[PDB]
């Protein structure tokens, strides 16, 4: 998210006081980028679709060991 | 000859869902949630190949009062 930040009176110097100059405002942006560039990986099957084991479990995210 | 029938059959069947659950990783348990699905399984391999074959009989009976 954008950002701005303003300083408080507390914070000017005097002697921007005498030139009235505001300095140090802040602020923060992210900026989109487009496409260019797209690779693909097709794949064409001859004789049966992969098949695939039967394990109806959910996929642990995981190691339990960690030592 | 069906007295042996009854018992090759029902047996085949149960062992080859019970398969199935165990290679799934989810194996059948004795939970009281999942015995009741026997009702199904054997009902449908032996039970009712027998009921359409005229093997085993079906209907009610007047003098005894009881169902088949």
């Amino acid at each position: 998210d954008p950002t701005i930040i303003i300083p408080k009176r507390a914070n000017i110097p005097t002697n921007d006081l005498a030139a009235r100059i505001l300095r140090d405002v802040k602020v923060e942006l992210v900026y989109n980028n487009s496409l260019h560039y797209v690779k693909i990986r097709a794949s064409v099957v001859l004789d049966r679709p992969a098949g695939q084991s039967t394990n109806a479990q959910t996929p642990m995210s995981s190691s339990a060991v960690g030592v | 000859r069906f007295s042996h029938w009854v018992k090759f059959r029902m047996e085949e069947s149960v062992f080859a869902y019970m398969k199935r659950r165990s290679d799934m990783g989810l194996s059948m348990k004795m939970s009281d949630e999942d015995l009741p699905v026997l009702k199904s399984v054997l009902m449908n391999n032996p039970i009712n190949i027998g009921i359409r074959n005229g093997g085993i009989l079906t209907g009610y009976d007047t003098e005894n009062k009881v169902s088949y």
